[PDB]
């Protein structure tokens, strides 16, 4: 029960992406869904060691890329990382509903090399930024 | 003439087009001359004893590859091949390479979309500078595209 | 049967085998080094 | 009396039995019925092999022998006799039916008039005596066909021109090979010889179709059984010439597929803008035409529909009839829907699959169109689709059709397809579409790339099937040379062809840009094909190739697949790459890929099921651990598809069986309805994926399919025949049988996975540890299914790493271009060709040993959907559907993933095989199989009973052997290398038993003895199996660990190890020291080269070597150099006289060509009805190959060495392939020992855990400090005979040199300088050194013998030192050494600072001064410079110190110099102004620019003619700079060590050497005739007289390098480090 509610660095992982799949399948098996049928989303808390619910997982040492994340919401900045103090990555079934159209998929890249991908990110904008400034600044998130 | 190097007739057709040209004054052009290191020292050393025609003209085609010769780098004169410096300079090296005939046509807006053409490659050749943010690779965004 | 459990079992699995591969080349480099052992193939390409 | 029945059929049947006889256009008769001959002559053979096995065969052993004799020579002589009359048959049609022939070729026409006459003459006897036993009396009917089958062959290969002109006129012919093309232009008259070539020159057509006169071609058919009839049938007899009507056929293919076209559009048009369809019209119009018009014409009438409802729509704001369009494609998908769920017959069932697969792609661009709406013919949305568009009114019917595609307008080729899978039409297809397309309008190439499987090449090909071209893949490899791709480029030039080159990029760097000259030219010809200013009533376009105009046709494309980031492939040049237009094609649309094609095949949850198994695979891939053999890609993907169509037609063929059994019910929309589809997809999951898992990773895809498909479960079926089937062959070959959970269960379970994989995928590979079961899985699988389906199995094992990449495939002659067969493009054709009906057979061609890519991928279009074999010749072989690739291997570690995801998986791992499992075959043979070849069975029986307590699980020996893999050992423990040695010796054993039994008839051994004598040799045996690779103290750790846990009586020592005690053979232990006397070794054999000392070591060795030796099993000593080894082995080998060794020195440049070499010399090829052995010429004696340096040879970059290859399955599969002829080699009395430094040591590498399966390993260390004084201690009381008054100081003599000794080796390691190894040899040349030195003396006090000892240390142990440091403490711990151990002597006396010794001033040796010697070597250079050489030296102290130390090498048998030094320091010049004074002849190679290897044996044999057979003493100087590549080397280390070379002398210069010695022998008067005998004294005189003087440079990475290069350089040669002048 405790490996469920431990914070896991993903950089860390031998295997990040097993992780991934890992706690894809715990939510499937304790919920009776197919796998196929969980999506993953994002939830960013500043607090670190916060409470996750049943489908909730922690990872920690993610880095973004030319944005910071305030209130869920990114923004483009000017530093060239910003860390993300506790990452909850919930697996939800699929809904549909289409883009909010101020979501943007950021890739989750091991490392700065940016040569494996482990994710994909749909995180959400604030104020009037636009989703293809995003694109073209190159932001990402690293696992380390 | 041109002849790509790598064949041993390669090196036959290469003998033949120089000895014709430095009598006849055409131009004999070799592409790859960095896979033949060995063949190179040999054509230094007959480049050295020869008395062309005026307009000969042999051109040597190489990656600068660590292997190439350095007797025939000091013969000859080097010309270095690489991206642009900048948007600047490479919207200039696109302007010209396009003949002035082929950017003015009938269609007076052929002219605004060849700009474009140029700023559009400009942009992500620069990009190319930057490899983890501009791209996620080295991409081959060259004259070919 | 829990996917979490298999997971980190085989974390642990790659890293204990790791840790014991690193820690006793090094105690061989450190016993090459302090003359108590003889340099094989293997570890003059550890030790270069 | 049944014998005599057997031999009454025989008689009367070969009595009767008469050659039938076939008249051949009027010329002869040819022998007809071939099967028939050669199966009766099969099964009489075996007939009589069974009458040998009863009892009272001895009485008819005579008659038998006779028929046995017969029948062979009926089989050979028929063997031959079809090859001859195939060739005669088409040679003859070539040379009578052009007219031309005689004038290109006139001698070649001679030799052939000439040999038909005689093959004519031939026809008359036998056709005047057709019974077969009369043409077999025929004199020298055999050696008469032998000679015209070899010059039929001569015929052939001088064809070569002719067939290139041949090919110009057929351009199709350019993909034909030479026989297939001299078969297809000699039998153009008998035209039913050709339908096995129609698939190689045509895309789809797989023969003609002829009236009952096989003169008017009415069509063509395909592999399927399709048919094309053409509208106007082509006569032969109109145009009798092959190519003429072979042009008007293809002609007419195009002309009769355009005009059925037109027919089949007007038909569906029809169909096309109905609201209801009938499904009985629909199907009548799908059988009635050709599955590739089917599909052309509902594209068109598509296209045209959706075309008319745009046009319409260009109104802007009118209405969107393409709701109406989507409803006739939804309305007409429904039917082929229906239509798929009930049966059909299989041509129709792949039309209606085709269509479905179209037709979803309609409807989802007609979705794309109506959700993006689109009102405009003119809009891109539209336009980038591909759309047909047909013209009635065109006047060409081969210009009706038009495809365009964007910008892009291409023609149908109306190539005739036949039926092709054809691809699910996925987004990432339309970019490749799309890309393709656009590349083709600029007329550049395509030049699609990524990862493997991920659909490049067979996208290129759906491309062109689309437009109907003909498309030829080729494998590309290194061999695709200029000249071989530019031929092929002419080919596809006349042709019209496309040319899709996978693996592009594994050419050579500068044979890619060499292509690219071609490549840029055809492409300049197409572009200004183009220009509309061209008028197709001018010249034709041509382009330069080969020097050559060459046609180009408009239908040329060039297409190139290539995975960028792959090991083995190079990297393109950019001006290649600037030719091609690349597409990324990584992530294939892999969901929509299985969603298309359930759909297809009758699913009703397909859309369900994709969405299932598409993720399944993805999880998969990122949960399951990382293995060099996992792949779940595309290819993965595609295989569990295609098996779940199969699998769901077999359950629906299954349920309608007991339906109609059961009762009578037929219904095909109950059966659908309740048909577990969720289920059958686990099944093709599971017998698909399964296989390739490891022990850890098959819960993990468990609980994904159980979470990814709930509540479903997979059972099994029992394969019940089968497992009977296997159950009877693994009793038969003495393997253990076990059903689920009992012992050997999951071997079974592999087996039968193992089966699963031959029905589903046509590559097979076999992943395991060594010792896991795999051969035996797939040898027992074999053999069952030939029992149990009645069809014959034969296996054609290949090691693809002992042999050559160009023996393995085959090679293209670079002047000639001539293609030689390889040994797997030989075994292919041979079957495909069928001519001993090798089509009827399950052939298996199992690849056993390591794979690499730069010989696996050759294969990559073989073991794809291809199925073809692709040569650098274009010659291109299908393969037959009865022939599975197989690989057997222990790791994929440098296999890519082009070949991972190109094979089916099955996993072995070691737990597979239980060691118990090995116990039962081991006591199972045992109990069966005598040793001898009965009172020895009777041995064996009792043994096998008494040793059946300990060999069980849990047990004695399962017990020692755990505790053994704890213990570290020389060399990497494995399991089978352990029980492989200890079964062996327990054999011995057995043959003990035996020879007491003989040795005492009157009275044998009783039970109580045996069970002593077996227990006790069990742990003898245990105990030197386990421990037999390890040091001293470990051999006494695994005694003491079996002391703890055995109950056998043992030694009761206490402190003395079980290792130290043998088993006598009354059953009780005795030591080893009391077999170790204290000798008295003879004055003049003191420390000579065979004299050894006997220890506890050597005693032990010996009786362990023996052991092995006798059974002639393949053994390795392992050890230190000096160690002992050879001196072991060949002491060993003197108690076996039936043995002869011959001796091979490895080295780092080592092939199998040195092991072929001596096979040469010392062994011989002979024909047996079996197939070829070889045996040695000697006849009685086994041979032992005796390999010194077998870790030495390198190890590729793929971790292969190529001779441990070769030896490996030279072991064991008892033989090896001859490359001459591809043929199989069987060895017989030929064994190998093999000796080696241990592997960490520099320079050596790790022998395989395969090749050490079946090689025990010894480890024999350094004789200690007890045992030095022992063997060197009776060396010195021998010598010091010579002198009573020394006698007395034998002892501190021998300790004085152990000391000194044991200093040396701690004090100098291979860490400071390479050379710096210290051995045992050392002692012995100390020993012998001293003795050659007091031999000649009379008297001499101590004084003098310890100078002698002092001068011998000196020489032996300071020559070698480098820095001044280290010949400094060698000067000053002699001193205290000789002073420690000789006390109250005279110091200055025997330790003057100059210690020098020369017999130059004197007749012996005796001690020399400075001076005296100074003036003696002043006076000598001054006559040596008027007579050698004119070159003044100068001499130094140091000079006069290394003439003496080359005088006393060269005084030596077996000298040979290594001087290592500064350039300029006088080693040359020393060793010949020596070489004069010694009386040697100096020899130096004259190098040059163009000296080459042939030179460098030119240079040997005259040397060693000059020394061997002259007499003639030669001083052989080499420089290290006359190193002019690594065969010098390899050529002296051989020359160095046993004074010989083992292939220098061949051919004429064998036989010339041999009369030379002749000669030379009698001029000794030395009675030698043989020639075995002669090279003996050959290379005996070698060895006394040449003396070989190597200098070097002082460098320091070379110095290591020549260590492993040449190891005869640091072992044989004495090295004295000249350095630098100080
Ligand atoms: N089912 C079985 N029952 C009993 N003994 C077996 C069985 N299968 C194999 N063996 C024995 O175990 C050993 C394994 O040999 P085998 O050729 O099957 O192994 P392998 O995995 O193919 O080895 P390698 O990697 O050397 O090719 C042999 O001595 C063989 O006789
Ligand atoms: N018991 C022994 N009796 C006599 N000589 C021995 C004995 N043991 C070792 N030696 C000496 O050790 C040397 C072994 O060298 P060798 O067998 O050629 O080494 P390797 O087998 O490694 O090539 C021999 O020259 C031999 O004189
Ligand atoms: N002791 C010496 N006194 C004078 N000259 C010497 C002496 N030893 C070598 N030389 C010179 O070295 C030259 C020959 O060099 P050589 O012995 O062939 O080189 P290496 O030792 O590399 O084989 C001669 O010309 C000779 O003059
Ligand atoms: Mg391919
Ligand atoms: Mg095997």
């Amino acid at each position: 029960k405790e490996l469920k509610n431990i914070h896991v660095c993903l950089g860390g992982l031998f295997v990040p992406e097993a992780y991934i799949t890992a706690t894809r399948q715990y939510v499937a098996q304790a919920n009776s869904w197919s796998l196929e049928e969980l999506c993953l989303e994002v939830n960013v808390t500043t607090s670190q060691g916060a409470t996750l619910d049943a489908c909730s997982f922690g990872v920690t040492g993610l880095k973004l890329q030319g944005a910071t994340c305030n209130n869920n919401k990114l923004s483009l900045s000017n530093a060239i990382s910003t860390a993300l103090p506790l990452t909850q990555l919930r697996w939800v079934k699929q809904t549909n509903t289409e883009k909010k159209a101020s979501v943007v998929t950021l890739p989750v890249y091991l490392n700065f090399t940016r040569a494996d991908l482990i994710f994909t990110v749909d995180f959400e904008i604030a104020t009037k930024e636009d989703p293809r400034s995003f694109y073209e600044r190159g932001v990402a998130v690293l696992c380390t | 003439t041109s002849i790509a190097i790598g064949s041993a007739e390669g090196f036959n057709q290469a003998d033949k087009a120089i000895n014709t040209a430095v009598k006849s004054g055409r131009w004999v052009m070799l592409k790859n001359v960095h896979l033949a290191p060995g063949w190179l020292m040999q054509l230094e050393k007959k480049l050295h004893s020869l008395q062309p025609h005026a307009c000969f003209r042999l051109f040597l085609t190489m990656e600068i590859n660590p292997k190439v010769p350095v007797n025939l780098l000091r013969a000859g004169r080097i010309f270095v091949f690489e991206p642009p410096p900048g948007v600047k300079a490479n919207m200039l090296r696109t302007f010209s390479s396009i003949p002035v005939s082929r950017i003015c046509k009938s269609p007076n807006e052929r002219a605004r979309l060849y700009f474009l053409l140029a700023w559009f490659h400009a942009i992500i050749q620069e990009r190319l500078r930057y490899a983890p943010l501009g791209w996620s690779k080295k991409y081959e965004f060259g004259e070919s595209d | 049967k829990d996917p979490l459990f298999r997971f980190f079992e085989r974390e642990v699995k790659m890293g204990a085998k790791l840790l014991q591969d690193v820690r006793q080349d090094l105690a061989d480099v450190v016993q090459v080094c302090e003359g108590k052992k003889k340099q094989t193939n293997y570890l003059r390409t550890l030790i270069n | 009396m049944a014998l005599e029945e057997f031999l009454k059929q025989i008689r009367e049947v070969w009595n009767t039995y008469e050659l039938d006889l076939v008249n051949y256009q009027n010329k002869c008769r040819l022998i007809r019925g071939w099967d028939d001959l050669f199966n009766k002559v099969k099964e009489h053979i075996n007939s009589v092999s069974a009458m040998k096995l009863s009892p009272y065969y001895k009485v008819f052993e005579e008659d038998a022998l006779s028929w046995e004799d017969k029948l062979n020579r009926i089989m050979a002589l028929f063997d031959v006799w079809i090859d001859v009359q195939r060739r005669w048959v088409y040679l003859e049609g070539i040379f009578t039916g052009s007219a031309d022939i005689k004038h290109l070729l006139p001698v070649e026409t001679q030799r052939f008039q000439s040999i038909s006459t005689e093959f004519l003459a031939l026809m008359k006897k036998v056709s005047k005596s057709p019974l077969v036993m009369d043409v077999l009396n025929i004199q020298g009917v055999q050696r008469s066909l032998e000679r015209l089958a070899d010059l039929l062959g001569k015929i052939q290969k001088a064809l070569g021109e002719y067939l290139e002109r041949e090919r110009s006129s057929f351009p199709r012919f350019y993909f034909v090979g030479d026989e297939d093309l001299l078969e297809i232009i000699g039998n153009s008259k008998n035209v039913a010889k050709l339908q096995k070539h129609f698939k190689k020159m045509f895309a789809g057509v797989s023969s003609i179709i002829l009236n009952e006169d096989n003169s008017v071609v009415l069509g063509i058919s395909s592999r399927e059984g399709e048919e094309v009839m053409f509208k106007t049938p082509v006569s032969i007899t109109e145009h009798p010439k092959i190519n003429e009507w072979l042009t008007l056929v293809e002609k007419e293919m195009r002309v009769t597929l355009a005009k059925l076209l037109a027919e089949s559009v007007t038909e569906v048009e029809i169909f096309g803008k109905a609201t209801s369809i009938d499904p009985n019209t629909y199907i009548t119009w799908i059988d009635k035409y050709q599955a590739q018009l089917v599909v052309l014409s509902a594209q068109i009438a598509w296209s045209e529909n959706v075309e008319t409802a745009l046009s319409s729509m260009g109104g802007g704001g009118d209405a969107a009839p393409l709701h109406s369009v989507l409803s006739n494609v939804e309305v007409t998908l429904n039917v082929l829907a229906d239509s798929v769920l009930m049966e059909q017959p299989p041509l129709r069932r792949r039309k209606l699959e085709h269509l479905i697969t179209e037709l979803v792609h309609q409807r989802d661009v007609t979705r794309s169109l109506i959700k993006s709406k689109i009102d405009n013919a003119k809009s891109f949305e539209w336009l980038s689709q591909m759309r047909f568009y047909f013209d009635p009114k065109q006047t060409d019917v081969l210009q009706q059709l038009s495809i365009q595609m964007a910008n892009a307008k291409f023609n149908y080729g109306f190539e005739y397809l036949g039926v092709q899978d054809k691809l699910v039409q996925t987004p990432l297809t339309d970019r490749c579409y799309l890309t393709m397309t656009q590349a083709l309008e600029a007329r550049l190439g395509g030049s699609p790339f990524g990862p493997a499987g991920t659909g490049k090449t067979e996208s290129v090909k759906a491309l062109g099937h689309q437009l109907g071209r003909f498309v030829l893949v080729f494998n590309c490899d290194e061999t695709f040379d200029f000249q071989a791709m530019g031929r092929i480029f002419v080919g596809l030039c006349q042709v019209g062809a496309w040319g899709c080159f996978d693996e592009f990029n594994r050419l050579e760097e500068r044979m890619l840009s060499a292509v690219s000259q071609q490549v840029q030219c055809i492409q300049e010809a197409l572009r200004e094909h183009s220009n509309p200013n061209y008028d197709k009533t001018s010249a034709p376009i041509t382009c330069e190739l080969l020097n050559k105009q060459v046609k180009v046709s408009p239908d040329m494309a060039i297409f190139i697949t290539m995975n960028p980031g792959y090991a083995g492939r190079s990297n393109l040049p950019d001006n290649l790459k600037k030719l091609f237009r690349s597409l990324a094609m990584t992530k294939p649309d892999r969901q929509l890929i299985a969603q298309v094609m359930l759909y297809s095949q009758g699913f009703r949850t397909a859309e369900v099921l994709a969405n299932k198994i598409v993720p399944f695979f993805k999880l998969c891939d990122e949960q399951l651990s990382s293995q060099s053999h996992y792949d779940f890609g595309l290819r993965a993907l595609k295989s569990v598809l295609v098996s779940a169509g199969n699998v769901k037609r077999e359950r629906i063929q299954k349920i309608k069986r007991e339906k109609e059994e059961r009762g009578e019910a037929v219904d095909e929309g109950e059966i659908a309805e309740n048909l577990p589809e969720q289920e059958i997809l686990i099944q093709s999951v599971c017998e698909t994926m399964v296989p390739k898992l490891v022990a850890e990773d098959i819960p993990l895809l468990f609980s994904l399919l159980s979470d990814v498909f709930p509540g479903v479960q997979y059972h099994r079926g029992e394969m019940t025949a089968l497992r009977e089937e296997l159950k009877k062959v693994c009793q038969e070959m003495y393997l253990t049988y076990g059903d689920g959970e009992e012992v050997g269960g999951m071997w079974v379970e592999k087996v039968l996975q193992l089966y699963q994989i031959t029905q589903i995928n046509h590559g097979l590979m076999m992943v395991g540890p060594s010792g896991s079961g795999k051969s035996m899985a797939w040898r027992v699988l074999l053999k069952a299914l030939e029992r149990l389906e009645g069809v014959e199995g034969v296996a054609h094992i290949i090691d693809p790493k002992a042999i050559s990449k160009d023996h393995l495939y085959g090679t293209l002659d670079p002047n000639t271009r001539e293609w030689t067969d390889g040994l797997f493009t030989h075994v292919l054709r041979k079957i495909i060709d069928s001519v001993r009906g090798e089509l009827q057979k399950r052939q298996w061609i199992v690849f056993d040993g390591d794979v690499d890519p730069e010989w696996v991928e050759n294969l990559n279009s073989v073991l794809d959907d291809n199925k073809l074999l692709t040569l650098p010749n274009g010659e291109r072989l299908s393969l037959p559907p009865n022939v599975r690739i197989m690989f057997e291997v222990q790791d994929l570690k440098y296999a890519t993933l082009a070949t991972v995801s190109r094979c089916g998986m099955v996993w072995f791992s070691e737990d597979v095989l239980s060691t118990d499992m090995i116990f039962n075959n081991f006591l199972a043979r045992l109990r069966s199989i005598p040793l001898d070849e009965s009172p020895m069975l009777q041995i064996q029986r009792d043994a096998a009973t008494i040793m059946q307590p300990y060999f069980t699980s849990n047990g004695l020996v399962t017990k020692a052997l755990e505790h053994a893999f704890q213990l570290e050992h020389i060399m990497d423990l494995t399991r089978l290398r352990c029980l492989g040695s200890l079964f062996s010796m327990l054999h011995q054993a057995c043959r003990n038993v035996a020879q007491y039994n003989a040795n005492h008839p009157d009275f044998p051994m009783q039970i109580e003895q045996l069970e002593r004598y077996i227990q006790r040799y069990l742990v003898y045996a245990i105990l030197w199996s386990l421990s037999g690779d390890s040091r001293l103290k470990m051999r006494a750790e695994l005694g003491e660990y079996i002391r703890r846990i055995t109950t056998v009586p043992l030694p009761t020592a206490p402190n003395i190890p079980i290792i130290d005690y043998e088993v006598s053979i009354s059953g009780e232990w005795s030591p080893w020291q009391a077999k170790v006397p204290q000798i008295e070794v003879e004055t003049h054999k003191v420390a000579a080269p065979d004299v050894v000392v006997p220890t506890l070591d050597t005693v032990r060795h010996e009786a362990l070597l023996y052991t092995w030796l006798a059974e002639h099993k393949p053994l390795v000593l392992c050890g230190p150099p000096g160690s002992g080894k050879t001196m072991t082995l060949f002491s060993a080998l003197r108690a076996l006289p039936d043995m002869e060794v011959v001796g091979l020195n490895f080295s780092s440049a080592t092939t199998p060509e040195l092991l072929l070499k001596t096979f040469d010399h010392y062994c011989e090829y002979r024909r047996t009805p079996n197939g070829v052995v070889l045996a040695p010429v000697q006849l009685g004696k086994w041979l032992v190959l005796f390999c010194d340096e077998i870790n030495l040879p390198d190890m590729d970059k793929y971790g292969t060495q190529r001779v441990i290859s070769f030896i490996r399955q030279m072991v064991e599969h008892g033989g090896f392939y001859r490359t001459s002829d591809q043929t199989w080699v069987k060895l017989e009395r030929i064994q190998f020992v093999g000796a080696c430094n241990p592997p960490t040591d520099p320079g050596r590498k790790p022998l395989s855990h395969r090749f050490l399966r079946h090689v025990p390993v010894v480890y024999v260390d350094y004789p200690g400090p007890a045992s030095l004084t022992q063997i060197y201690g009776t060396f010195n009381r021998a010598m010091l005979r010579l002198i009573p008054s020394l006698r007395t100081y034998a002892e501190p003599l021998t300790a004085a040199m152990v000391e000194f000794y044991t200093m040396s080796q701690e004090r100098f390691t291979q860490d400071t300088q390479p050379h710096y190894i210290y051995s045992p040899r050392e002692m012995t040349r100390w020993v012998r050194g001293i003795f050659e030195a007091l031999r000649p003396l009379e008297t001499l006090p101590v004084e003098g013998l310890i100078r002698i000892w002092a001068h011998e240390a000196l020489r032996l142990f300071q020559d070698r030192l480098v820095e001044d440091e280290e010949r400094r403490w060698t000067d000053e711990n002699i001193d205290t050494v000789a002073l420690k151990h000789f006390p109250n002597i005279d110091r200055e006396k025997a330790m003057s600072r100059p210690i020098l010794y020369s017999n130059w001033l004197s007749k012996d040796y005796i001690p020399v001064d400075q001076e005296e010697l100074r003036d003696y070597v002043k006076a000598r250079l001054k006559v040596f410079y008027e007579e050698e050489l004119d070159v003044p030296l100068v001499l130094f102290n140091e000079v006069l110190d290394h003439v003496l130390r080359i005088d006393r090498i060269f005084r030596q048998p077996q000298g040979h110099l290594l001087l290592i030094g500064v350039s300029g320091a006088g080693k040359t010049t020393l060793s010949r102004f020596v070489a004069w004074m010694n009386g040697l002849s100096v020899y130096q190679i004259k190098v040059h620019r163009k000296y080459t290897g042939e030179d460098f044996d030119e240079d040997l044999r005259t040397v060693l003619r000059r020394s061997g057979c002259k007499n003639e003493k030669i001083a052989f100087i080499m420089d290290e700079s006359n190193v002019l590549d690594s065969g010098f080397l390899e050529r002296m280390n051989t020359l160095l060590a046993n004074g010989e070379v083992p292939g220098l002398f061949e051919g004429d210069e064998y036989a010339t050497l041999m009369t030379q010695c002749k000669e030379g022998a009698q001029k000794e008067g030395l009675m030698l005739d043989s020639h075995e005998e002669l090279y003996k004294w050959f290379t005996s005189q070698v060895i006394r007289n040449l003396h070989v003087v190597f200098t070097m440079n002082p460098s320091s990475e070379g110095l290591k390098d020549r260590a492993a290069t040449s190891p005869a350089l640091f072992n044989r040669c004495v090295l004295n480090w000249f350095g630098d002048w100080s």
